């Protein structure tokens, strides 16, 4: 079970790197809303950043959250540098996708997927 | 005297009051300075032609050449100011208050 | 009547001007751009039809999607198309621009540029020949020849 | 008078064709579009070198302004002085170009 | 930034602008995790709001140990004079 780390020895340094990535995204949201001239607000974008950080809130492996920090920094550098267009930022906001049936009964009504 | 001389002097004084009242830009100050030069050129030409004074026909060319070199000097000063501060705004030029 | 004959002759005039002065953009993507260069080459020679390649899409009249459209470039294609003045036209050249082609089931390919831009002529092939692409351009000229813009403007 | 008529006619034809170009295809309604570059949004950095070649143009244009009465000045009765000052002005334009040369002013737009 | 009482009132004003916190239960010794019931990221954006108003950077190692407004005003007071 003795593996080789990526950057973090344990989960404390891992949470430190996660926390610095979240600080960078929190600072970068208003500049992203301005220089991409999005139709979203800053609080709404920061809530989406909070939703994307809390989506992976259950991992207790240092290597997996190190790779999540690395992929989040790749998203971050592609957002800071003007490499994404408006569409690559607005794909986090699944706006054209209609809200799917949530409970049992409506998914029973609309089809076969569980 | 002649009526057009009033207009050329009034254009000189309007460009004066433009130079003597800055708004924001230093390029506008240089443009007011060269409007002053332009009115001086026209007024010198009208005098020298109305006199039939032949030897001073070369004088407005000398005025234009010396004050265009003066304008190039001022444009270079403006360029160095706008390299220091990013803009040529005159409110950036107040570090010599103290 | 008089006004309908007037707008019919003006429709023939403006449609003649539009079909006989097509300016495509020099916007290739893939293998189809090679055969589109061959349609610019001396044998088939688009230039004798009034058809010249232009670099900026502002002075362009028809966007020839010559090649495979990927997911990474579909907003670039849509933005280039949006930079064109109207009337602008789209010619889809080859199978990947038409429906996705040889890379139809791929993760990174748009399955036809008609998901992105309104295609007017679908030129089929892999690649379609320069004779076939010039056939598609002549069919586009026939399509612009039968537009009825001022007749509908008079009769609306 | 004939010059003013010709200037007014040429200016009128220019403004007439610009009126036809900005109002006859603007009779179209076509469609309410939005249209939502190498530099994206950042400020254009100043180029010292383009300004220096513009100032070099201005100073050589003033030296040209000195050189322009030479076909009239060839008619003079003081020809030795005129030839001396003419060669001296073209020499001063050449020395201005030489100082622009040797002090690296003609580099990267040579 | 001059007096300690103004720094404490400005800490509490940054906290009462922060709309997630109930201002009734807010005290000087209120705990973010168990009294205020806030997530960790909520504390992180509180620290960044403290930097938005107080204007000096805080490292991550000594921002994790700031679990009340009293610890925040003590950390501000340690990095300044008062
Ligand atoms: C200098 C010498 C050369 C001059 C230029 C060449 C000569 C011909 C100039 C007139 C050409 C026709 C008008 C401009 C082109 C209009 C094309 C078009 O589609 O028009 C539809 C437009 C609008 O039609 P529309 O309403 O169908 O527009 C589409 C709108 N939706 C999408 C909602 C359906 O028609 C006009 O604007 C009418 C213009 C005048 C028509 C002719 C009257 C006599 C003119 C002399
Ligand atoms: C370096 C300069 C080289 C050229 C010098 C002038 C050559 C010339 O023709 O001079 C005679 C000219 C003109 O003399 P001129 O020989 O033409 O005389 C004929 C008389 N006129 C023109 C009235 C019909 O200049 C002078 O005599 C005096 C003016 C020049 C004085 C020295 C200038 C330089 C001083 C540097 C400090
Ligand atoms: C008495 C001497 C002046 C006589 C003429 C007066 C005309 C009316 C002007 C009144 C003052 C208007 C004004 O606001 O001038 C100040 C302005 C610079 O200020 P700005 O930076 O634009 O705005 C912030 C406010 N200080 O400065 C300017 O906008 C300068 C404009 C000068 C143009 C003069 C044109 C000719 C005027 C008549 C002949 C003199
Ligand atoms: C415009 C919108 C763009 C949105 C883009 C968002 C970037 C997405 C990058 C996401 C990177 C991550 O998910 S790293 C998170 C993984 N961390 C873990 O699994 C460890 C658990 N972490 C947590 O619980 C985190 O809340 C904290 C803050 C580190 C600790 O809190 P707990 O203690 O209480
Ligand atoms: C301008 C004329 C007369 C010819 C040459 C030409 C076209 C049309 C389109 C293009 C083009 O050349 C440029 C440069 O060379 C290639 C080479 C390519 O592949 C070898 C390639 O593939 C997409 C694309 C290109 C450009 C392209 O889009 O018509
Ligand atoms: S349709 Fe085929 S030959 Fe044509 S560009 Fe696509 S892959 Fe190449």
């Amino acid at each position: 079970t003795s593996v080789k780390p990526i950057f973090s020895r344990d989960m404390n340094e891992a949470k430190r790197r996660v926390r610095e990535l979240y600080r960078a995204w929190y600072r970068e949201v208003p500049n992203t809303v301005h220089l991409f001239q999005l139709d979203i607000s800053v609080k709404q974008g920061r809530d989406k950043v909070r939703e994307m950080f809390k989506k992976n809130a259950h991992v207790t492996d240092p290597r997996v959250v190190d790779l999540l920090v690395i992929k989040g920094k790749m998203e971050l550098e592609e957002t800071i540098n003007v490499w994404k267009q408006r569409t690559h930022v607005m794909r986090f906001f699944h706006e054209t996708e209609a809200p799917r049936p949530k409970d049992f009964l409506s998914k029973f009504y609309v089809g076969h997927d569980p | 005297m002649s009526l057009v001389y009033m207009n050329i002097m009034m254009a000189f004084t309007v460009s004066l009051t433009g130079l003597l009242m800055y708004r924001s830009h230093l390029m506008s100050s240089l443009l007011c300075l060269e409007g002053m030069m332009l009115s001086l050129f026209i007024l010198a030409t009208l005098m020298i032609l109305n006199s039939h004074f032949t030897l001073a026909s070369m004088m407005p060319i000398i005025l234009l050449v010396f004050a265009a070199c003066e304008a190039a000097l001022g444009l270079s000063l403006l360029v160095m100011v706008s390299n220091t501060y990013g803009t040529d705004y005159v409110q950036n030029l107040n570090l010599l208050q103290c | 009547s008089r006004g309908e004959y007037v707008v019919a002759k003006l429709d023939d005039l403006i449609n003649w001007a539009r079909r006989s002065s097509l300016w495509p953009m020099t916007f290739g993507l893939a293998c189809c751009a090679v055969e589109m260069m061959h349609m610019a080459a001396p044998r088939y020679d688009m230039d004798r039809f009034g058809v010249v390649f232009r670099a900026s899409p502002r002075q362009s009249d028809v966007m020839i999607v010559a090649g495979t459209l990927t997911n990474k470039m579909a907003p670039a294609l849509r933005k280039v198309y949006d930079q064109m003045p109207e009337p602008r036209y789209v010619v889809s050249m080859g199978s990947c621009a038409n429906g996705g082609g040889y890379y139809h089931y791929s993760y990174s390919v748009v399955r036809g540029c008609d998901r992105i831009v309104p295609v007017d002529i679908y030129v089929p092939g892999c690649p379609p020949t320069a004779e076939a692409l010039l056939y598609g351009i002549l069919q586009l000229q026939k399509k612009i020849k039968r537009e009825k813009r001022l007749r509908i403007w008079y009769r609306r | 008078m004939n010059l003013m008529i010709t200037l007014l006619t040429n200016f009128t034809l220019a403004t007439l064709l610009v009126t036809i170009a900005f109002w006859l295809p603007q009779l179209n309604v076509y469609s309410e579009k939005t249209s939502p570059d190498p530099m994206g949004s950042a400020r254009l950095p100043f180029s010292m070198k383009f300004f220096l070649v513009a100032i070099t143009f201005l100073l050589f244009d003033l030296e040209i302004a000195l050189l322009l009465p030479l076909p009239w000045a060839s008619q003079t009765t003081n020809l030795n002085t005129m030839l001396t000052m003419a060669l001296l002005l073209i020499f001063l334009l050449a020395v201005s170009l030489a100082y622009e040369w040797t002090q690296k002013g003609l580099e990267w737009t040579e | 930034p001059l007096t300690l009482e103004g720094i404490k009132d400005r800490v509490l004003y940054v906290l009462k602008l922060y709309d997630k916190i109930d201002p009734e239960k807010l005290s000087v010794n209120s705990h973010f995790m168990k009294d205020l019931g806030l997530d960790s990221l909520d504390q992180v954006e509180i620290i960044m709001a403290m930097e938005d108003e107080f204007g000096f950077e805080i490292p991550d190692i000594d921002a994790e140990k700031l679990m009340c407004p009293q610890e925040i005003v003590d950390y501000i007071a340690d990095k300044k004079d008062v």
